[PDB]
């Protein structure tokens, strides 16, 4: 089923990047009718601009012009119960740095009940040059590396030791 | 002179056969349900019989003595009671006029006293019931207090409902629940997950879950299953229990309760199952078995052209080849067994003219040795002999369909028995199947007599209730599957009652016809019937069984391999590569770090296990490395292990074989095996054993094959139908009556779908699959149903068109399910002394520290009095000495603990605020006078009050009370925990575990118990590896797949926590029918093969029908021969106990 | 028949208050859509029935002449009760009362009869 999963926060320039916004209802089951709306501000302003609009199954871009022409949809296909709404950048340029805000406005259906959720995803990306590796990723590389060597290192002290042990033991006899 | 031929005629064959007809006959007419209008004068001639019997009796005895040495036999009491009765019912009669009618049904057990040795077979159960006294004292005590726990846990939890948020009219909700009562407002209002009778359950806590987007949790309404299912007031929970212990639809409690209480109570559900289900069915089993056992040694005990016909007779008798010709017919027979196994519903017609072709040849053949053997035999001679009569008989219904219906056809296969002779093993089945009519016929006869009984009494009282009003227990006002409106339907409930399947009927019954009546009908059916079943059972189990540095180096190798701190350390990075799987689940995209610190620790694990596997090579020597198991076992683990890695660093490797290997890393767990001693000497008992189960389970296998072959010819391809997909029923089949129809339909609609059951007789495997689904009773109604309902191989089902498929159920439960089962426990047990006779007389489930350590514990046995004390000087102080020592101080004691345990008892969900503060107010009484008596029994016994185990006990129970009143104050002061107030005043139960202290019949089997605890340890810790590998592999191949039935939000492979709570489900086989539907679809429009699944990268909700088929019924079989193995344990360690 | 309990005889004095006490029993749980009582008044065996009470969704009382306003609903329905009252009966309320009761799901129409018969 859906699994919650939050969206990179760095986008490498002049390449692609997909921004994540996975919202899930707490019931499978149930079935909703989902739009959603995104807002972006770039670093360095105090605002919030709406982008792009997806809908029933069209996706409708805004007149701004930072993402004219370079972004696309990538959530769900046909279903009208979207339940994983993330757009995806094309080309990102260094104007594709700020906060963004995933608007998923559902709207349940039940035996005679109608609920209107909103759920409001915050991502912030920032855009740069060249793709940092993960510092959990590059420690727990050295810290195996360590794990490796210093195993290996005790295995062969306790096999020396060992060795003088039993040498002293045949030269006794 | 009367009295002369009174007694005359009273003692003779002529008279007795005589009243044994009419009472069959009354038995006979007791079934009708209806009686018309003329059957009056038919029961007017069976009373007077009756009457004129007894009175012929009463002239043969009394003779104006007072009818004396006639009422001194108990059972010509029965005979007078119903005479009365009958002529009450003609003379002036109550309104109860259906009540008593019911009371005609002990003329049924007038047989019991008619027919011989019956009155001596109901002897021997009247004495069995007798031993099992205590053991009933010890289970009624167990669910008592286990009831106590579950009503303190989850007392008014199952009322949990999602209710609806935005209320409109500026209604509230006590304003909606005083006007609402049908089930659609309901619907309207609380959640209903579309298609239940109930309300869906919800809840408060983070993991049980989970209320939609626009409703919130609240307890308000009426418990699930027309309100039977609860642990609201004491007398509920009792009854939630003793399902749990009899696991009579568990898993439905199971889920319910981890649905509305939260997912950590699995812990509860453990306990329970695993010590009062488990041990508590397996005492009754070990007390009904050393009462009958005793019975029986005690019993022998205290009993002890004419010349050329004559050529061509010595011709034939010649070319008969004695040592090869038998050889051929048993050759024969097997192929005609797996030529008739090779059908299914779709066949070409080359296919079945083949098979046709064939079993004419074969029949030909069959006559032709029949008649051969006539000639040769001489035809007297020739019909000495049982075999060939059975032959005779064989090829006689098999020559009457060649040139002149399905179950005759269905005959031949009954020749695979001939394969006995030859086979020990198949010899051994057959003699139990005989010794069931032979030996034991008269205990057969008994439970036959029992079972009809019991359906003609639940029928006179239900079934005009059930027809009354069945819209309360079905919505279309129909009668519903499993009724007691007929005779035939009212068995089949007795039957599924004498299989463990009471309460789902139970509920209806209740609903229909008065929870007393029912509650009373029911249990008696199932003590009654379940007790005479297993004494059957165990009778038939019973009688059946009874410079030269490379040599430095090897040396340093050995010592460093064999040193404690290598060992250890391998056993920590076993556990630690083992534990790292439980984190690979459908949520690892999120915690992206520890994914990466896995994927690390991953090489890290297989470097060490790469070094691990060369310091042991360089250590012993490839001769005793590879002729050693557990070193062929870790060898080819890390095999797989470092091919998996070389695939993956080196690239270009992601593709099919890989990732399908990549899935094996979930045996990494079995390199455990070889390091921890519990689970190596289990699994030494278990291969030891394996031989035995091959043979039996290729006896089973055939059996099975006869039963599957009859089954596919019986419903090979009749189980279609065209449910409309929306709510998923089936089309009334006065419209759509076939598939040509229902064709038409789909065109003209989209929602129908001409669809199949997935586990059907379509094939000799798939009759199989649903054969082992009838025999473990998990699964096995929604394939009656269609079975019954089946008409043709492309016509739509009828309701119980058939109806009488049922008895094919019942024939293959009886053979196939309880003797195979009973041949399959018999020989375990059988193999499993011989284990142990070989092993010096040791126990075969126990180390040498849990062997020193179960002799420590069985000296605790002791039956030495120990010196009482030494009296005080002081006068006062020897006062209150004699006060507490005083036998009427411990009973009154005594007597308080169980009035203690009354006070616990009549709480209950929903009480007043009065009700709740004098339960209050008399359990802090309670505890004082109990810390009182403590403190009392301390100031006379200062410094040896604690020597003793009990009391220390009593004093462990007065402290943790103490700090149970103390933190409840506590919280009310300073904190807000309703499970934490739950789980602390859960302490008070100590002092009612206190009345075991007495009780030495619950002492002794308490104390059974603590001595089988080793064994089962060393059983548990096998089956929780098992149930990792398999939780494991659950989580690697069912997560993603379709939530159908059984696979719920709730409960599934996605995350470890739902696979190993699915996984426990199933260790006592319970709904694994169902977990296996959803796995068991594929083939869209039963799923989707390109699912996306929003958080992941894998798609299709479709499972792999081949693994998870072999994924359920190996764990099913591994799980059936663990518990079979704890059965062992349990009963070996009470028979011990027993003796001594 | 439906199992209805009611007096076959009830003897009141003139001036008292009468109570008319039947007994409706029916599987099921009563519905008020669902449930309907009605109770008639004859002044003699042959004599037209005149109905003065009526459950249908609540108590209907048709204020008859003949009764004044001295007929009361007098009984729960939900606990099979369908009891009326007459208050201050007068000697020309002797006669024949019918409480008829038909209760869905159930087919059948419960009857009980009532003979009233005022003293002096
Ligand atoms: C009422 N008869 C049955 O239910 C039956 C008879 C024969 C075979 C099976 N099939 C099977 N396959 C695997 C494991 C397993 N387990 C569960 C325990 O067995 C039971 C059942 C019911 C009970 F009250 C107490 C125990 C110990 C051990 N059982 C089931
Ligand atoms: C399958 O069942 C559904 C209901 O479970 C049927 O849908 C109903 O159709 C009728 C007429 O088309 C409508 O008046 C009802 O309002 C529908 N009810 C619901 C709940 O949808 C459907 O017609 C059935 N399929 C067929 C082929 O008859
Ligand atoms: C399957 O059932 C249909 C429904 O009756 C049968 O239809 C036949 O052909 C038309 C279809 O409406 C009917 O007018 C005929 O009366 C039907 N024949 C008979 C003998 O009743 C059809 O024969 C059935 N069997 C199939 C299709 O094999
Ligand atoms: C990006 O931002 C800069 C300054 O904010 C602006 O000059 C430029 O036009 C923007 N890019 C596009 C494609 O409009
Ligand atoms: C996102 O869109 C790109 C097109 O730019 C496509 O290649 C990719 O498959 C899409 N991903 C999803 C998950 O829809
Ligand atoms: C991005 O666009 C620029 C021009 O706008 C172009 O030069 C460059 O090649 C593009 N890169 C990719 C990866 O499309
Ligand atoms: C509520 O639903 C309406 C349409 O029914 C929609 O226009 C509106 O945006 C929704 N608001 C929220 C907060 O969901
Ligand atoms: C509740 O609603 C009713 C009508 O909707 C209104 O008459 C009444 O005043 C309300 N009660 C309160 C306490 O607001
Ligand atoms: C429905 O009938 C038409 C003929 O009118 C046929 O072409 C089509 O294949 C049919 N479809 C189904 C699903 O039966």
């Amino acid at each position: 089923g859906c699994v919650e999963v939050d969206s990179e926060t760095e986008a490498v320039y002049g390449m692609t990047f997909k921004i994540l916004c996975i919202s899930c209802k707490r019931r499978s089951e149930t079935n909703a009718e989902t739009f959603t709306e995104w807002t972006f501000r770039q670093k360095g302003t105090e605002e919030f601009v709406k982008i792009l609009r997806y809908e029933n199954e069209v996706l409708q871009l805004e007149e701004d012009e930072r993402f004219e022409g370079r972004v696309v949809w990538n959530g769900s296909r046909g279903t009208k119960d979207l339940q994983d709404l993330s757009i995806f950048i094309t080309n990102v340029t260094y104007n594709h740095s700020g906060d963004y805000e995933c608007h998923v406005y559902r709207l349940l259906f039940f035996e005679n009940y109608e609920h209107n959720t909103s759920v409001v995803k915050k991502i912030h990306i920032e855009v740069v040059d060249k793709a940092n590796r993960d510092m959990a990723s590059i420690v727990s590389e050295i810290m195996m590396y360590v794990l490796i060597v210093v195993l290996t290192i005790w295995l062969v002290a306790e096999m020396i030791y060992c060795y003088k042990k039993i040498a002293a033991a045949t030269e006794t006899a | 002179p009367l009295r002369r031929i009174s007694i005359k005629i009273l003692v003779h064959s002529l008279f007795s056969m005589l009243i044994m007809c009419t009472i069959l006959t009354n038995c006979i007419f007791m079934t009708m349900n209806n009686p018309p209008d003329w059957t009056k004068n038919v029961e007017y001639t069976f009373t007077g019989i009756y009457t004129f019997e007894s009175l012929v009796k009463i002239l043969a005895r009394g003779f104006c003595v007072g009818e004396f040495t006639f009422l001194r036999d108990p059972w010509n009491w029965l005979d007078f009671v119903v005479i009365v009765f009958a002529y009450l019912t003609e003379f002036v009669n109550l309104g109860n006029v259906s009540a008593l009618r019911t009371f005609r049904v002990l003329r049924a057990l007038k047989t019991i006293s008619v027919i011989p040795g019956l009155k001596t077979i109901v002897g021997a159960l009247i004495q069995s019931v007798k031993k099992l006294s205590d053991v009933m004292i010890l289970t009624v005590f167990c669910l008592s207090v286990f009831a106590l726990i579950g009503l303190q846990l989850f007392m008014g939890n199952l009322k949990h409902k999602c209710f609806r948020n935005s209320l409109e009219n500026n209604e509230t909700l006590e304003s909606i629940m005083n006007t609402l009562e049908s089930e659609e407002d309901f619907r309207k209002y609380f959640y209903y997950l579309e298609g239940s009778k109930d309300a869906l359950l919800c809840g408060f806590s983070t993991d049980s879950g989970q209320c939609p987007e626009g409703y919130t949790c609240v307890k308000i309404g009426r418990n699930p299953d027309y309100g039977y299912t609860s642990f609201d007031t004491f007398s509920w929970a009792f009854l939630a229990l003793f399902r749990l212990m009899t696991q009579d639809y568990w898993e439905n409690l199971y889920q319910q309760t981890l649905r509305a209480a939260g997912k950590t109570y699995m812990i509860f559900f453990v306990v329970v199952i695993f010590l009062g289900s488990f041990y508590l069915i397996n005492l009754i089993l070990a007390v009904v078995a050393m009462a009958y056992e005793e019975q029986n040694q005690a019993n022998i005990e205290e009993a002890k052209c004419s010349p050329y016909w004559i050529k061509f007779k010595k011709c034939i008798y010649f070319i008969v080849m004695d040592p090869f010709v038998d050889l051929a017919i048993t050759i024969c027979i097997v192929l005609n067994t797996l030529f008739m196994a090779m059908e299914h519903h779709p066949m070409t017609e080359e296919f079945k003219n083949v098979l046709a072709i064939g079993n004419l040849v074969f029949t030909g053949i069959f006559a032709a040795e029949m008649v051969l053997k006539l000639i040769a035999m001489d035809p007297y001679e020739y019909f000495q002999v049982g075999w060939n009569i059975f032959d005779s008989l064989i090829v006689t219904l098999s020559l009457v369909e060649l040139f002149l219906l399905s179950v005759l056809r269905s005959f031949r296969l009954l020749r695979v028995f001939k394969l006995a002779k030859s086979w020990p093993t198949l010899n051994m089945l057959i003699k139990i199947i005989g010794n069931s009519v032979g030996a034991l016929g008269n205990l057969t006869l008994v439970l036959a007599i029992i079972v009809f009984i019991f359906a003609v009494v639940g029928m006179q009282l239900f079934g005009k209730s059930y027809k009354e009003c069945v819209c309360k227990i079905n919505d279309d006002c129909t009668l519903p599957r499993w009724h007691m409106n007929d005779f035939f339907h009212s068995f089949l409930i007795v039957f599924r009652v004498l299989c463990g399947e009471w309460i789902e009927t139970m509920w209806d019954c209740m609903e229909v016809a008065g929870q007393a009546m029912c509650l009373i009908v029911y249990m008696m059916v199932m003590v009654i019937g379940n007790l005479v079943v297993l004494n059957l059972f165990l009778a038939l189990l019973l009688s059946s069984f009874s410079g030269k540095i490379w040599w430095n180096i090897r040396k340093t190798c050995y010592k460093i391999v064999e040193h404690s701190w290598f060992e250890s350390f391998i056993v920590l990075m076993i556990l630690l590569s083992s534990g790292a799987l439980a984190f690979e689940d459908i949520y690892i995209e999120r915690k992206k770090t520890i994914k990466i610190i896995l994927e690390y620790a991953d090489k890290i694990f297989t470097y060490i296990f790469i070094l691990e596997m060369l310091l042991k090579w360089i250590a012993y020597g490839y001769k005793t490395y590879f002729t050693n198991a557990w070193c062929w076992l870790d060898f080819l683990i890390v095999d797989v292990s470092l091919v998996t890695l070389v695939a993956n660093t080196l690239g270009y490797s992601d593709l099919g074989p890989i990732k399908s290997l990549r899935t094996l890393r979930a045996l990494r767990p079995l390199r455990a095996l070889s390091r921890f001693e519990g689970m190596r000497v289990v699994v030494n008992a278990l291969i030891g054993a394996i031989p035995s189960i091959m043979n039996v389970l290729l006896v089973c296998l055939i059996f099975w094959l006869i039963f599957s072959i009859m089954g596919v010819n019986l419903f090979a391809g009749k189980f279609y139908e065209c449910i409309n997909t929306t709510d998923g029923s089936r089309f009334p089949a006065s419209q759509v009556p076939n598939r040509s129809e229902c064709f038409a339909l789909m065109n003209v609609s989209q929602n129908v779908r001409w669809k199949n059951l997935k586990v059907n007789f379509d094939n000799v495997g798939l009759g199989y699959l649903s054969l082992l689904q009838v025999a473990t009773f998990k699964g096995w109604t929604i394939i009656m149903y269609a079975a019954v309902d089946s008409v043709n191989v492309d016509k739509q089902p009828k309701y119980e068109y058939s109806l009488y498929m049922y008895i094919y159920f019942v024939v293959f439960i009886i053979f196939g399910s309880f003797f195979t089962l009973n041949l399959f426990i018999g020989v375990i047990i059988d193999n499993f002394n011989q284990q142990k006779k070989k092993l010096g007389g040791q126990d075969i489930f126990m180390t040498e520290e849990q062997k020193k350590y179960y002799n420590a514990m069985k000296k605790l046995g002791s039956k030495k009095p120990q010196k009482p004390i030494p009296r005080p000087g002081n006068k006062i102080q020897g006062c209150i000495f004699d006060l507490v020592t005083n036998q009427a101080f411990d009973i009154s004691i005594m007597v308080l603990i169980c009035l203690n345990m009354v006070t616990m008892m009549v709480e209950k969900e929903g009480q007043s605020q009065h009700m709740t503060e004098v339960l209050y107010w008399i359990n802090v009484v309670f505890i004082i006078l109990f810390t009182g008596e403590c403190v009392l029994k301390l100031i006379s016994l200062r410094h040896y009050y604690f020597t003793v185990g009990w009391n220390i006990f009593d004093f462990v129970v007065v402290i943790i009370s103490i700090v149970g009143m103390f933190l409840a104050d506590l919280i009310e002061t300073y904190f807000v925990s309703p499970t934490l107030f739950r789980v602390i005043r859960l302490a008070r139960i100590g002092r009612i575990l206190r009345l075991v202290k007495g009780a030495k019949g619950i002492r002794t089997l308490l104390f059974a118990l603590m001595m089988s605890l080793p064994a089962l340890f060393n059983i548990g810790l096998l089956l929780f590896l098992v149930m990792f590998i398999y939780a494991i592999f659950g989580m690697s191949n069912f997560a993603y797949v379709k939530k159908e039935d059984g696979i719920n939000d709730m409960f599934n492979f996605e995350t470890f926590g739902n696979s190993m709570i699915c996984l426990f489900q199933i260790t006592t086989s319970a709904g694994w029918d169902g977990l296996l539907a959803p796995i068991l679809n594929s083939k869209p429009p039963d799923c989707d093969p390109k699912k996306v699944h929003p958080g992941s990268s894998v798609e299709g909700d479709c499972g792999n029908p081949s693994v998870g088929i072999f994924y359920f019924v190996s764990y099913i079989i591994i799980s059936f021969l663990v518990v079979v193995n704890m059965y062992i344990a349990v009963i070996l360690e009470n028979f011990s106990v027993a003796t001594e | 028949s439906m199992e209805v309990t009611v007096p076959a005889t009830l003897n009141v004095l003139n001036g008292s208050d009468a109570r008319l006490p039947c007994t409706f029993n029916s599987c099921y749980t009563v519905n008020h859509k669902q449930f309907s009582l009605n109770w008639t008044y004859q002044e003699c065996n042959n004599c037209s029935e005149e109905m003065f009470l009526q459950f249908r969704m609540k108590i209907i009382n048709l204020k008859l002449e003949r009764f004044q306003d001295r007929v009361e609903f007098s009984g729960n329905p939900s606990k099979y009760d369908v009891s009326v009252m007459l208050r201050n009966v007068q000697p020309e309320d002797e006669g024949i009362y019918n409480c008829y009761i038909m209760n869905p799901p159930d087919r059948h129409r419960g009857h009980g009869k009532i003979h009233l018969q005022v003293l002096m």
